[PDB]
């Protein structure tokens, strides 16, 4: 009687292929089997098979196949063994040489279990640890050689400029520089403190311990000191060797000297982890001190010998590899001599995947662009609609030749009939070299792939698809006779001059003022800064961009208006672009979080984007650029060209930086995969990995480890599914136990934070967590002589199934709140742990030890009859931990956190916040975790929403044990904090519009375009006034809580 | 105005110009400030009028009423069948897009895998071809010297290399013509994906004319 008895015919339980990302040591079989048949090939002709261990090493099958060569014909043929080296083909398919004979047989990813057996060639063997970096790169070096296009070849040979260049700069000083590259020292922006951090000083002064070890070493020594926040290292030093020395038998003057001598040959060392203070900063400015000071901890630091600091930096020695009018050109033509309009010829697409039948007929659509398009978009006629379509047409832009800005881009598609697009690619209408593109080219396209119903699509990559077995699209590109080059600087700077006097002498009457003197009017010099303070994203109307591009020679004073003017200029204008290139050159700098709106999609031009360089170079510090490393290692996606200024500025500042170049190299390998960026990457991988010293090979064991736990998860996710958490432990520990797991996930650093070293594998805690992806908890000894002072056991998680990258970016904009509001005087106590993604849906997430979710706390506070759950579980769990003078503090500690993540959950939108999302620490603190989709991406299936919603539970928390807990000055404080910070991550607005725009590069499918950013725009409601946007905040938060949120300020 | 910016644009999307509030108005993405009441032809009089006439750089208004194709009640429901063949549509469109992808990574495993097997076969090949001239430099004997005792043992190698060669290139042929069948169900995924775009924007097209008629279910 339910379904009114109709059969669903269509519907079978079996297999239903209906889950409801995804080799390993040899090809189609993750794990070798233990032993196994090796087939060994030899100079003799003779194919020995071995049955060797999985894993056993090359010395030992080599050792072992000497004397299994005894038992087989031709022996003396075969030369002495130490003359002899193995090869085989891999899975990537090349033919690897196997030089570090150490390594064993399951490391190897061999594709077919055979050997064969030659002698060095090459003598030159040193050199061929490019296998170093083609391991650590994620494919073979050699694979660059074999590539004919020369922008590629001029990139590898040009791009060592930087790596020479920064390989002198780091033993300038040495062995000083050298600790400075490897050991950066870990610095806020600001030497000042917020006043809330000072007030935890009485008066400005820490109490520190500092640590000595002399022999027997056996036994260390406190010596606590209590000095000021802002005294440098050196002083701290002193003061340390003060007390060490100070005795009944030395006198003042006579302990002096024995001071001044000691001083300058130690430097200070956090315990129990390698951060290091090596320059002059106050204490308070490194981060370990500030976090000291907040956390309510003493300093633990130690007295390090520069000898044997000095003792562990290796010699990096760089050296160069393999890849070491007056011309043929004539500079043939400039662009400007050119008498024509843009022609191009489109002829034939080779196939394309449509249906005869449903599709009416097709077409290639074209337009020319340089972000946002300069002309009428040109559709070209149908033709053979779905049935092997070729055409013979040229397209005749409405653009003079001349007027073709540096960047432009010829951006095609290929559409249906009731439209929708089937394949796209766009080509840079100049090549590398400055040279206007002639002849035939071969553009093989892409998917559109997911998502994006328009036609054209010029936010994606420029260049041909690297997938021959594409839609491949033949077009003739108009040859004027002889080469045709874009004009030299001194060419354009003409031109601009003469325009501007052109300027000078035209008439009373123009349109009135259409598009244009130095009568500088009073009203329209204030709208000039009320346009200037707006958001990158208030679309503005071509009568500002006319009364901006007017006043383009005012707005120089105004430095900051430039995003708002260069978007004004038409590009389409040789004239107006002369004239802006000539303002960039002089123009002044601007704030680095402006200068970075200036490397996103809208801004292509080189000389644009050059300056945006040159802002980060002078005013970008080394913290500011690791805080927003991301965003600008996706911005090199959008550059035109291989070689460019962004791409120089940030392979100087890793190999500058070891904490960087730490980032920098994960952040392109994670993205490795994507062959849309993998050969840009690649080879900027490449350069970062011959340059940086001695690094590589502590990345090696950290590329080497994740490949481990990558493999070890894929055979737990596939075959080792519908198996007891009890079978799979009984696999996971074996396999862990085995001797290449214990070799490969030991010695090594983080990548979370190399600095905290990971040594011997406490396998005792190490274990699959309950969720269906199979994370690895993870839990080494830390191997420091110090971990008893920070912590005896560092544990992080490895996921292999979740794509991390959402998470990363919410976690980074989270810090970044954290931030803002600490240094504007709002102490919000946010907790962004750590997150990396390291590969296609593999990564990293940091544990955060004593939390747990409002779901366990409430599984153990909840009464044993299983009836309901006592929303006073929480409070009354939190006192039990937190009691006397603590339990306030440990109030508003969660009050602070709480009002912290309300605010910022608003803003970004993410993931609606239940029981299991959210987690206490037993110090009191509050914290989201697993944030989902960010921008309100759920949304697209049928608005504004508060994903933190305060049930009952928080708001006694909130206001100590209470009833009517809405109305308590407790929550008055805390509504006060919602209210002082939206306001003060609205003022910072333009940061965050920024920095989620220039993330548009990486696939996120929640940042597919401007429009999905909106989002932000509306829950900071920009559009309105700050008094506005406060009650508009208030409503929704009104709304959501079902009253509470009915309130008046003070102060505007 | 006659009654009778994130939204403004989001509907100006896939459209090859319409009014909005904010200078008081806008026309629209190319924005145009009604600011420019206070003028001739009270406000909607101007709009009919109409580029290049002031502007240098410079027929469809969007505002149908969307009867085209009255109850409250019943075109509720409306809603509710088009908006589950819309989601039912649109589960099936991104269905085939793991399928799209998961086989496209799987095809280029397939070839990347040949060339190992190519690799590999040119290995085994010069193999043969290395011992031809290391026994045949000591056939030189033929017969004699205790009979065969050596040459017997090395055709057993030369019959097993060539043997294995044999079955490489049997595992290659099978996974080449794996690909084959792979590289159509590819083309053939990507087919039926564009013949459901059109479909499935006219679907969400007409979804969007239930809703905007009326001004639970979903
Ligand atoms: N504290 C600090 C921060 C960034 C710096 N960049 C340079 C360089 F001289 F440009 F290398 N010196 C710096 C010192």
């Amino acid at each position: 009687s339910y379904y009114h008895h109709h059969h669903h015919h269509d519907y079978d339980i079996p297999t239903t292929l209906y889950q409801g990302p995804r080799s390993g040591e040899l090809w189609g079989i993750h794990l070798m089997p233990p032993r196994i048949l090796v087939e060994c090939l030899l100079p003799n002709g003779m194919i020995v098979t071995l049955e060797c261990l999985r894993e056993a090493t090359l010395i030992t099958i080599k050792h072992e196949l000497f004397k299994e060569a005894r038992k087989y014909p031709l022996h003396q043929l075969l030369q002495d063994e130490s003359s002899y080296i193995f090869v085989s083909v891999t899975q990537e398919a090349e033919r690897e040489e196997f030089f570090d004979e150490t390594r064993r047989l399951c490391d190897l990813r061999l594709f077919q279990p055979f050997l064969k057996v030659i002698e060095p060639v090459g003598n030159r063997e040193e050199k061929i640890l490019n296998r170093e970096i083609g391991f650590a790169i994620g494919m073979p070096v050699c694979e660059f050689d074999m590539v004919k296009d020369p922008e590629v070849q001029d990139f590898r040979r040009n791009i060592l400029n930087v790596c020479k260049e920064a390989v002198d700069l780091r033993d300038l000083n040495s062995p000083h520089s050298r600790a400075m590259y490897v050991y950066p020292p870990n610095v806020e922006s600001s030497p000042e403190l917020p006043k809330h951090i000072y007030n935890k000083l009485d008066k400005g002064q820490i109490i520190v311990v500092i640590w000595v070890i002399v022999s027997p070493n056996n036994d260390k020594q406190k010596y606590t000191l209590k000095i000021n926040h802002d005294c440098v290292p050196e002083q701290v030093i002193a003061e340390a060797i003060r007390k060490k020395t100070r005795s009944m038998l030395l006198s003042s003057e006579q302990l002096k000297l024995c001071v001044l001598e000691y001083q300058g040959k130690y430097i200070l060392k956090v315990c129990g982890c390698d951060e290091y203070f090596l320059e002059k900063y106050p204490l308070s400015q490194y981060k370990y001190i500030r976090s000291c000071i907040m956390l309510g901890r003493m300093p633990n630091l130690m007295l390090m010998a520069k000898e044997s600091l000095y003792s562990q930096l290796p010699m990096d020695c760089f050296t160069m590899p393999s890849y070491s009018y007056m011309n043929g050109e004539t500079s043939t033509k400039s662009l400007w001599v050119i008498n024509s309009a843009l022609r191009i010829k489109i002829l034939c697409a080779t196939y394309v995947n449509v249906n005869i039948r449903d599709i009416d007929k097709i077409y290639v659509r074209t337009g020319i662009y340089h972000g946002g398009e300069p002309l009428c978009d040109n559709v070209n006629t149908q033709r053979v609609p779905c049935s092997n379509p070729r055409w013979n047409e040229w397209l005749n832009y409405d653009i003079y030749i001349p007027d073709l800005p540096r960047a432009a881009r010829l951006c095609l598609s290929i559409c249906s009939v009731e439209h929708c697009p089937l394949a796209w690619g766009n080509i840079n209408l100049f090549d590398y070299t400055d040279t206007l593109v002639s002849g035939k080219m071969a553009l093989n396209l892409w998917p559109v792939p997911h998502g994006l119903e328009d036609l054209l699509n010029p936010i994606g990559v420029t260049g041909s698809n690297p997938n021959k077995e594409t839609p491949c699209l033949e077009l003739e590109f108009d040859w004027f006779s002889s080469v045709v080059k874009f004009p030299d600087m001194s060419v354009i700077e003409e031109h601009a001059n003469w325009s501007v006097s052109r300027e000078a002498g035209f008439s009373y009457s123009h349109a009135g003022l259409s598009n244009r003197d130095n009568e500088l009017r009073e009203n329209d010099k204030e709208q000039l800064k009320a346009i200037s303070t707006r958001d990158p994203l208030s679309e503005i109307t071509e009568q500002e961009k006319d009364f901006l591009w007017s006043h383009r020679h005012y707005c120089v004073t105004i430095p900051e208006i430039l995003p708002k003017l260069l978007l004004s200029v038409k590009w389409n204008s040789r004239d107006e672009v002369a004239q802006m290139y000539c303002l960039v050159k002089d123009w002044p700098p601007i704030k680095p979080e402006q200068a970075m709106e200036l490397l996103d999609c809208n801004y292509p031009d080189p000389m644009v984007r050059g300056f945006a360089v040159r802002c980060l170079e002078k005013y970008l510090t080394d913290d500011k650029l690791s805080q927003y490393l991301i965003q600008l290692v996706q911005v090199l996606k959008y550059e035109q060209y291989l070689d460019n200024l962004l791409v120089r500025f940030l392979l100087k500042k890793a190999l500058t930086n070891q904490r960087i170049g730490h980032f920098f190299f994960w952040h392109l390998k994670s993205e490795m995969h994507n062959k849309t960026v993998s050969q840009r990457f690649g080879l900027l991988l490449e350069s970062y990995c011959r340059a940086c010293g001695m690094y590589l090979k502590h990345l090696n064991r950290q590329v080497e480890a994740m490949e481990k736990l990558i493999n070890l998860t894929d055979i737990l996710k596939q075959e080792k599914k519908d198996e007891t958490q009890k079978v799979q432990m009984k696999f996971l520990v074996e396999q862990m136990r085995r001797p290449d797991f214990m070799d490969a996930l030991q010695g090594f650093l983080s990548p979370l934070n190399p600095a905290h070293q990971l040594g011997n594998l406490r396998l005792e805690e190490c274990r699959i967590m309950s969720s269906a992806k199979r994370p690895l908890w993870l839990n080494w000894e830390n191997p420091d002589i110090m971990s008893e002072l920070l912590f005896q056991n560092n544990e992080i998680i490895f996921k292999n199934g979740d794509d991390l990258r959402q998470d990363m970016l919410t976690l980074q904009i989270i810090r970044i709140m954290e931030n803002i509001w600490q240094n504007q005087g709002l102490d919000l106590r946010m907790l962004p742990y750590g997150c990396l993604s390291i590969g296609d849906c593999v990564g990293l997430i940091e544990v955060v030890r004593n939390s747990h979710t409002i779901m366990q706390i409430q599984c153990k506070g909840g009464l044993k009859g299983a009836l309901q759950f006592n929303s006073h579980t929480l409070h009354q769990w939190l006192k039990d931990k937190n009691k006397g003078e603590i339990y306030d503090a440990a109030i508003d500690l969660f009050t602070r956190s709480c009002a912290g993540y309300c605010v910022a959950t608003f803003i970004l939108g993410i993931g609606d916040r239940h029981n299991s999302n959210i987690m206490v620490k037993d110090d009191g603190q509050l914290f989201h975790i697993d944030f989902g989709h960010f921008l309100d991406h759920k949304k697209k299936k049928f608005r504004e929403r508060v994903p933190f919603v305060l049930t009952q539970d928080f708001l006694i928390v909130i206001s100590k044990g209470a009833q009517e807990c809405t109305k308590t000055r407790e929550f008055e404080r805390f509504q006060e904090m919602c209210y002082k910070a939206y306001l003060a991550i609205r003022q910072h607005a333009n940061l965050f519009i920024n920095l989620f725009s220039m993330m548009l590069g990486s696939g996120m499918p929640e940042l597919q375009s401007f429009d999905d950013i909106a989002y932000i725009r509306k829950t900071l409601a920009l559009d309105k006034t700050e008094q506005e946007a406060l009650e508009y905040f208030m409503k929704q938060m009104n709304d959501a809580h079902h009253g509470g949120w009915t309130t008046k300020m003070d102060w505007i | 105005s006659l009654q009778d910016r994130e939204e403004v644009n989001e509907k100006l999307r896939d459209t090859a110009f319409l009014v909005r509030d904010a200078g008081d108005y806008t026309l629209t993405n190319k924005l145009i400030k009604i600011f420019h009441p206070l003028t001739f032809s009270s406000v909607v009089e101007l709009i009919n009028h109409y580029l290049a006439q002031y502007n240098p750089k410079l027929l469809y208004p969007v505002s149908k009423y969307q009867q085209d194709q009255d109850n409250i009640e019943a075109v509720g429901k409306k809603l509710h069948e088009y908006n589950t063949q819309f989601q039912e549509k649109s589960r099936e469109y991104d269905r085939l897009y793991e399928e799209y992808t998961r086989t496209s990574q799987e095809i280029q495993m397939k070839r990347t895998a040949i060339e190992a097997f190519n690799e590999t076969i040119k290995i085994f090949e010069e193999q043969c071809q290395t011992q031809e001239r290391y026994s045949k430099e000591y056939i030189e004997k033929f017969k004699r010297e205790g009979n065969e005792k050596e040459i017997q043992r090395i055709m057993h190698n030369y019959d097993k290399l060539k043997s294995r060669i044999s079955e490489i290139i049997d595992s290659r042929r099978r996974l080449e013509e794996d690909l084959k069948k792979q590289a159509a169900e590819y083309r053939e995924i990507d087919k039926r994906m564009n013949s459901i775009k059109p479909d499935l924007i006219q679907l969400r097209k007409t979804r969007d004319q239930y809703l905007m008629w009326l001004t639970e279910w979903l």
